[PDB]
RNA sequence: UUUAUCAUUGAACUAUAAUUGUUCAUUGAAGUCAUUGAUGCAAACUCCUUGGUCACACACACAUACGGCGCGGAAGGCGUG
């Protein structure tokens, strides 16, 4: 999909991509991924779950295929019953945005340590 | 303008005539007041409300009566009444003609041929509701037919419009009684105030009673509320609705073909 | 943008914009706010307070 | 027209633009009711030797009254054909019975007998004149219709002209008796309503503590009614 | 296009079943709503979020197939300090 998904990037570096992980059921999932842990499990943001259903699995058998679509908005997905993540779309702001929202909240962060500092005088 | 004015933190030992004493005949008029107490142990809860006729008496009393010693006390006596969407809405009056009444149930009747009595008349109207009389005035062509409710005065209005009496097409509109017609007159000769005077109500609610019913004619009454417990005589006094009331209705309605197929009766 | 549409919006009319000082556009968008919130909040309670009396209100 | 049946058959055959197709998923029930079976027993074995046993069936009360029976008309997959055709015969016979009992023809209409009935149909109905609907109908599921006061060619015209706009679909299987339990306890709830009528009075009000409830409250109502009366009397007093 | 509960018995009954099948009912346990429901097929209309809605010109180039020799932005590869 002309995205072109890093070639030397981590779940850290895949932070807020509009991923299409998908699971165990094949259940895909949609979505932007804003944390994740050991036992990977991913937060979601607008997410949609997708399925297909077993008549449409004929036709999908070797043209146009109606996916089952429901909404789940901001879920948290567990590791265990997940197969495999790709990277679906790209976010809406660059990554210079992107660092200059960083130099942002690490300013902001500062002037929060300097107002507690501040206040336990 | 009923002012009012909330007194609060009050003591224990102050009672209703200990406010209405510190409240009225202080360079003021209190009309009202009462203090809000427990709804089941009794004791005050230390709030009152007192409503005056006058806005600058209740103002001058709430500016005086700011820190006032008050049973040992403060006596916080600023005022609880008088930026959102939601307003209530306030409306004038219509002057309190005999139109815009709700409580006007008597109907003038004009556009008669002078022609027609008062038993006749009375027979127009009869089946509507309950009446009280049906005296008309003499040589003016008109009358007055007085109801005790108004959707009987509603359904006759809406029936007999545009009913010819005797060849002659009748003007149904409304009316005041003949004493405050009188009235009315002796205040147009002089043209002084020419006020009209609102009917008085049926002091509701009244339960046992069941509009648009009428009956002419000892009782053992269930007082169900399926049937009619109280009526209102046809002259007249308050009778109880017994359950013997569609047979004398029958008995009489046979009756009255009987003695108008002779002409004993024109009604 | 086209040539003709140049022709046509600059002869046609030309409109009036209406502008407010400080203090009215802080006044005016501090009321909204508080109508915004007191609509937020706000919920029809006629229900309640119209069965009140029946059999089964409590 | 003719007062024949079977002329304005021919006519509505004729001149309906190939009506001969029925309707997918359609149910129609005629709820009728007779004095005597020995009458009703000629006329619907004609019937069912004229129309089939997979288009109409028909279905008997339990005889809880003994005087009135209460016999149900189902025609299942019709066209619109049969439909006028059995809806003419049964609005004939079941007004016979009281207008013409010397006229002895089961498929012959007078010319002095005006067609009125009332027919059910199933709610899921799309029409996008003689017959109507109603409105604050009995039955949950079914939609009352009626029509009113028709001769024979009217009644024909009426009825294909409602069955040409209409459109029939999807019912339930087992329907009818859904309708059955349906309408006898509809039925027997007024039939008891009915039976209620002398237990009014001392039977199951709880009078003993009904007239201790309102002995006051009577009082002061009419207390409040010989003010109301006197007050009108001061107030329409000249004096 | 496809489905919308089982069992005992009564009046007939096809019948290897816990009378399955047909018409009517008493009773017994839960008893998805949905049949304008569910699946498949197919067209048209309308509305939402995104962009360089950019600088010159409305132009005759190419077998080594295309003068990628403008100012940038978004994503990525390779190389150097």
């Amino acid at each position: 999909s002309k995205i072109q998904v890093a070639h030397s990037s981590r779940l850290a570096n895949l932070i807020d991509y509009k991923l299409r992980v998908l699971t165990q059921d094949g259940r895909v999932y949609i979505g932007q991924l804003m944390a994740f842990d050991k036992h990977m499990n991913l937060v979601l943001n607008e997410c949609i779950e997708e399925r297909v259903p077993k008549t449409q699995l004929d036709k999908l058998r070797p043209l146009n295929i109606k996916v089952e679509k429901r909404v789940l908005g901001l879920t948290i997905l567990r590791g265990e019953q997940i197969l495999s993540t790709v990277v679906e779309d790209k976010p809406l702001l660059s990554k210079k945005e992107r660092l200059v929202r960083d130099k942002k909240e690490k300013k902001q962060a500062q002037k929060q340590t300097k107002l507690r500092k501040e206040k336990e005088k | 303008n009923n002012c009012s004015i909330f007194v609060g933190d009050l003591a224990p030992n102050v009672t209703e005539s200990q406010l209405f004493e510190l409240f009225i005949n202080r360079y003021a008029s209190t009309s009202h007041a009462k203090i809000v107490h427990d709804q089941v142990t009794g004791m005050s809860k230390g709030y009152g409300f007192v409503k005056f006729t006058n806005s600058d008496e209740q103002q001058l009393a709430l500016s005086e009566m700011q820190g006032v010693f008050l049973n040992g006390r403060a006596i916080k006596v600023g005022p609880t009444s008088g930026m959102s969407q939601f307003i209530y809405p306030v409306q004038q009056q219509p002057s309190l003609n005999h139109f815009t009444d709700p409580n006007n149930t008597t109907v003038f009747i004009g556009g008669l041929s002078s022609l027609v009595t008062e038993d006749e008349l009375r027979a127009y109207f009869q089946p509507f509701g309950t009446i009280v009389y049906v005296k008309i005035p003499v040589g003016k062509c008109c009358g007055f037919v007085q109801y005790v409710d108004r959707l009987s005065a509603e359904a006759a209005i809406a029936g007999m419009q545009g009913f010819p009496i005797a060849n002659s097409r009748v003007r149904l509109s409304w009316g005041r009684s003949a004493k405050q017609t009188a009235l009315l007159q002796q205040a147009m000769l002089s043209n002084s105030l020419q006020v009209q005077q609102q009917q008085p109500g049926l002091q509701q609610p009244n339960y046992g009673y069941i509009p648009s019913s009428t009956c002419e004619a000892n009782v053992s009454s269930t007082m169900l509320p399926g049937c009619q417990i109280l009526n209102y005589s046809n002259p007249q006094q308050v009778i109880m609705q017994g359950s013997e009331a569609v047979v004398n209705s029958t008995n009489a309605m046979l009756n009255r073909l009987e003695q108008g197929s002779n002409g004993f009766m024109f009604a | 943008r086209g040539r003709k549409e140049r022709e046509n919006s600059s002869q046609n009319e030309t409109l009036k914009v209406t502008c407010l000082s400080n203090k009215e556009k802080r006044h005016i968008m501090h009321v909204k706010k508080m109508n915004q919130k007191e609509l937020a909040q706000t919920s029809i309670d006629t229900l309640k307070l119209l069965y009140d009396g029946s059999p089964g209100y409590s | 027209q003719s007062f024949d049946i079977w002329k304005n058959l021919d006519r509505i055959r004729s001149t309906k633009k190939n009506a001969g197709q029925f309707i997918k998923g359609s149910l129609l029930i005629l709820p009728m009711r007779t004095e005597d079976k020995q009458q009703f027993d000629e006329c619907m074995d004609e019937l069912h030797k004229y129309i089939s046993k997979d288009i109409l069936r028909c279905y008997p009360q339990k005889e809880q009254k003994d005087e009135g029976m209460l016999f149900y008309i189902v025609l299942k997959d019709f066209n619109i054909l049969d439909s006028c055709f059995v809806l003419s015969v049964l609005l004939a016979f079941q007004k016979r019975l009281w207008m013409a009992p010397s006229e002895k023809s089961y498929f012959r209409v007078p010319k002095n007998i005006n067609l009125t009935g009332s027919f059910y149909l199933p709610k899921n109905i799309e029409t996008g004149s003689s017959i109507v609907e109603v409105g604050f109908n009995v039955v949950p599921d079914f939609q009352q219709f009626q029509v009113k006061a028709c001769h024979v060619s009217k009644f024909m015209n009426e009825l294909s002209n409602f069955f040409s706009q209409v459109e029939f679909g999807k019912c339930e299987a087992n329907v009818i008796n859904y309708f059955k339990r349906e309408y006898n306890r509809t039925y027997s709830q007024i039939s008891l309503a009915l039976y209620e009528l002398p237990l009014i009075g001392d039977g199951l009000f709880d009078i003993k503590s009904y007239i201790s409830k309102t002995r006051p409250i009577i009082e002061t109502s009419k207390a409040q009614m010989i003010k109301h009366i006197s007050e009108m009397k001061a107030y329409n007093e000249i004096s």
